[PDB]
């Protein structure tokens, strides 16, 4: 049978998001990619370059006008009209911007794309913008983290093809399933939070007691993710909370890459 | 003339101990015992039908998930209860993958050894081995290169001097008829069944909460919440990880356990006509679809003197005529009341006087079908399939039989399955189209969510005052079993299980007839009394449970 279309188009990545799906397991990358999908344009697996990949992508936009997903990893340079990403001679936010008018759904995947990320940080040295502020008449399905579990993607394009819509979303067009919730309001170490058992710094008597790491900067209570229940790998029992670290906020913006490490959240 | 006992009988789930009076080199009579009790009918009484099925779950660990259901089953039909569908769709997904994984495990942990002798394995060229399977199997790991690493590992254990529970076997018997090359073609089936079997309780797992011991029943349906867009529940992710291991079962039980049914059968076809136990067949109907706890996808019924021309169908749980046929004795049993029981006014009271050939010898009741011995499990359910005209069962034994007569220039007719290898082959054909059922019930699971239909429970009410009895029928890996509930004052006030090695291993009737195991040890040829692997090779083909049993 015809296995539904996506084209996947990289701007300012560092290739993370793409290597969530060599973890994956339902699909893995091999069934998604012969089983799933047609992916008909990748620039990290693509057999072709150049001149025969660009033939390649105009061909795919045309036969699947008003049919394929898009999906873009990376931050979106703005600055300087555009020339901090060139493609085949040309900015990477034209390319963006043709291949969204034929698109039947658009993912940003990751928090550079979901929010500017990272590439946005400090002074923002090339003007980065999230993928839904370079497509403002485009509803952008929004999938951060850096890197999102992959299964927060795959899921989002699975119920797509199968029940012919896009998953239920927030008010910053995050699918429920994998966003509707805090990390610290369904977390494994609460208890310990709310009896005021706290590591200290790494490697002291409560850290190696599994004891809450709010105290050495957990942004779990200002952060909306599953990190604590879907986690990653499915090896079971693997986020960094849990290996010992606390969690970041690399989900959410202005949290990731903003606020310090050993900087406190704020408990609502 | 000689008495032999073999106890403890390895190889199964519990205690057995079997009984031979051999003759002219031959098993004259034989006696069958349960020899462990616990008292898990009397533990549950008292209780409120809601909690019961958590107890009875732990009448097998082998058998999980199925006293479970079963007990469910009976307080819904006491009660009067309709199950919502999506809660069929996951029991019956449950019960299916924990069956895949039951058969898997007999045939090759518990069955091989009586058939492959692993010394005979060093012997063999893994070159010849894997030439042997052309055109016979598409298995991907036949290879040469395979067979050597496993032929090495035979060779390291055997070089260390402690064989461990691989020591003191029956290597060289004359009863043992493979040549080395088959023999390590087995010993590496029965490695790559352990990775099979292990995706097969994933699946289960992922619905139960874990296993051994499932944790999502609920009198009134599943603990399950389904929502595709909720965090931490049952959603599409958590439903594309489930269906990824589903995938995973089919090409090692079509391509290695289908294959290795029919080689045994080709090298041990003496084993065809020997080891019948029984005349008369039972099978309940299994897998419900509809929303009233029926439409079954896999039929039942009632096979009387071998005739399947003449059977009786049974498609519903409620049959009045298999519910009123169903009595238990005690009569040759260390029970105190003897005289035939329907099973809702059933008691339990224990009468251990010690062993007697014509007195009380087991553990185990002795059931029957309006005052008739019957064998329950694989070799009843296929030829209840066979009677019923069901052309997947008839495809699926052809596939076997087409092995068979490309290996043998032989063919198999019906006449030869009432034998210790139909009862194997009965068990292989069930493994092979329960696989179909995972694929429908996930299907049709999927698309039902996609109808907006959500619902997994009913929440039950229980009357403080009348007397309510309820059956829950289950088509088990073992065969039929039944779960017993009388209600009364809001509490369970009588419970009996009737489970499938209970008809099968019981010992003999009110009226002294013999049971399927002892009856199928008759005329069993023994080359060394000390030594008996040909009345192990037939008790083995039932796949004992005396756990299940006794209770
Ligand atoms: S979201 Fe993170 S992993 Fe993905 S492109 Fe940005 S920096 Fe890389
Ligand atoms: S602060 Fe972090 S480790 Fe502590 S309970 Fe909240 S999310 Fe968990
Ligand atoms: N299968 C199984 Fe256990 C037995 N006998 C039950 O029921
Ligand atoms: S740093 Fe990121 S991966 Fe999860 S645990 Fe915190 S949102
Ligand atoms: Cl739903
Ligand atoms: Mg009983
Ligand atoms: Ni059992």
């Amino acid at each position: 049978p015809q296995r539904p279309p996506v084209i996947w188009i990289g701007a300012q990545e560092c290739t993370g998001c793409t290597e969530s799906l060599l973890r994956a397991t339902h699909p893995t990358v091999e069934n998604l990619v012969l089983e799933t999908i047609s992916l008909e344009y990748h620039e990290v697996l693509s057999a072709a370059f150049g001149h025969q990949v660009e033939e390649n992508k105009h061909n795919a936009l045309e036969k699947y006008k008003g049919q394929y997903v898009l999906v873009v990893d990376g931050s979106i340079p703005l600055k300087d009209n555009g020339i901090y990403c060139m493609v085949a001679g040309e900015p990477i936010v034209d390319h963006i911007r043709k291949a969204a008018e034929g698109a039947a759904a658009i993912i940003a995947i990751g928090s550079c794309s979901a929010w500017g990320g990272v590439a946005a940080a400090g002074v923002n040295p090339t003007g980065a913008v999230s993928l839904q502020e370079v497509l403002p008449g485009k509803t952008v399905i929004n999938i951060p983290g850096c890197p999102p579990n992959p299964h927060n993607f795959l899921a989002t394009v699975a119920h797509i093809i199968t029940y012919g819509k896009p998953p239920k979303l927030d008010d910053k067009n995050r699918p429920t399933f994998a966003y509707g919730r805090l990390i610290h309001e369904h977390c494994e170490r609460r208890p310990h939070f709310d009896a005021g058992r706290f590591a200290k710094e790494f490697g002291d008597e409560g850290h190696r007691e599994g004891w809450c790491l709010y105290h050495l900067g957990c942004k779990g209570p200002e952060t909306y993710g599953n990190c604590s229940t879907l986690q990653f790998c499915d090896v079971g029992g693997v986020w960094p909370v849990a290996i010992g670290h606390p969690c970041y906020g690399c989900n959410e913006e202005g949290i990731g890459f903003h606020k310090g490490i050993h900087q406190l959240a704020n408990v609502e | 003339s000689q008495r032999i006992t073999i106890d403890p009988v390895t190889r199964i789930e519990g205690h057995l101990r079997i009984d031979c009076e051999i003759e002219n080199g031959v098993v004259s009579k034989a006696w069958a015992s349960g020899t462990m009790w616990r008292g898990m009918e009397e533990i549950v009484k008292n209780r409120d039908p809601r909690d019961a099925w958590m107890i009875v779950q732990r009448i097998c660990g082998v058998c999980t998930t199925t006293h479970a259901l079963s007990s469910v089953r009976a307080a819904e039909s006491a009660l009067n209860i309709d199950v919502p569908v999506n809660a069929q769709y996951i029991r019956n997904i449950i019960l299916a993958a924990h069956t895949t994984h039951d058969h898997i495990v007999h045939f090759y942990q518990l069955s091989a050894l009586d058939w492959v002798d692993i010394t005979s394995a060093l012997q063999a060229d893994p070159t010849k081995a894997s030439e042997m399977l052309k055109g016979v199997s598409t298995w991907h790991l036949n290879s040469p290169e395979e067979f050597t690493k496993v032929q090495n590992k035979i060779k390291d254990l055997v070089a260390s001097g402690q064989l461990g529970i691989f020591a003191n076997g029956y290597w060289g018997h004359p009863a043992m008829k493979l040549p080395p090359e088959v023999n390590l073609i087995a010993v590496a089936h029965y490695l790559q069944a352990l990775e099979c079997q292990r995706d097969a309780n994933r699946v289960v797992a992922l619905l139960g909460g874990k296993t051994p011991h499932i944790q999502n029943l609920a009198v009134g349906g599943v603990a399950n919440p389904i929502n595709l867009d909720g965090l931490g529940v049952l959603n599409l992710e958590r439903l594309m990880y489930i269906k990824s291991f589903i995938d995973k079962l089919s090409d090692f039980v079509e391509q290695v356990y289908k294959v290795d049914t029919a080689v045994i059968a080709a090298f041990y076809p003496e084993w065809l006509t020997r080891g019948k136990g029984a005349v008369n067949y039972l099978s309940v109907p299994e897998f419900p679809t509809d929303s009233k706890n029926g439409s079954f996808l896999f039929p039942g019924g009632y096979i009387e003197n071998a005739d399947l021309s003449s059977y009786r169908p049974i498609t519903s749980h409620s049959d009045e005529y298999l519910i009123k046929g169903i009595q238990e004795s005690a009569k040759h049993s260390w029970y105190k009341d003897e005289a035939p029981q329907a099973p809702w006014e059933g008691t339990t009271i224990p009468a251990y006087d010690g062993w007697s050939d014509d007195g009380k010898y087991s553990w185990v009741k002795s059931p029957t079908f309006y005052g008739k011995t019957v064998e329950v499990g694989p070799l009843a359910n296929m030829l209840v399939k066979l009677a019923a005209g069901r052309e997947s069962t008839q495809n699926k034994l052809n596939e076997i039989v087409a092995i068979y007569q490309k290996l043998t220039g032989n063919t198999l007719e019906v006449a030869q399955l009432h034998s210790t290898l139909g009862r194997i082959i009965g068990r292989t054909v069930h493994c092979c189209e329960l696989q179909d059922i995972l694929q429908n019930q996930y299907s049709a699971l999927i698309t039902n969510i996609g109808k907006g239909d959500h619902t997994t429970f009913v929440k039950p009410n229980i009357p403080a005052t009348g007397e309510f009895k309820g059956v829950g029928f289950l088509e088990a890996p073992k065969g039929m079993l039944s779960h017993w509930m009388v209600i009364k004052d809001g509490i369970i006030s009588n419970y009996q299980a009737v489970v499938p090695s209970t008809w099968n291993s019981g010992p003999r009737n009110f009226n002294d007839d013999v049971g399927p195991y002892e009856q199928s040890l008759v005329g069993t040829p023994v080359a060394d009394p000390n030594k008996p692997l040909e009345v192990v090779r037939t008790i083995h083909s039932f796949d004992p449970c005396m756990a299940c049993a006794v209770h």
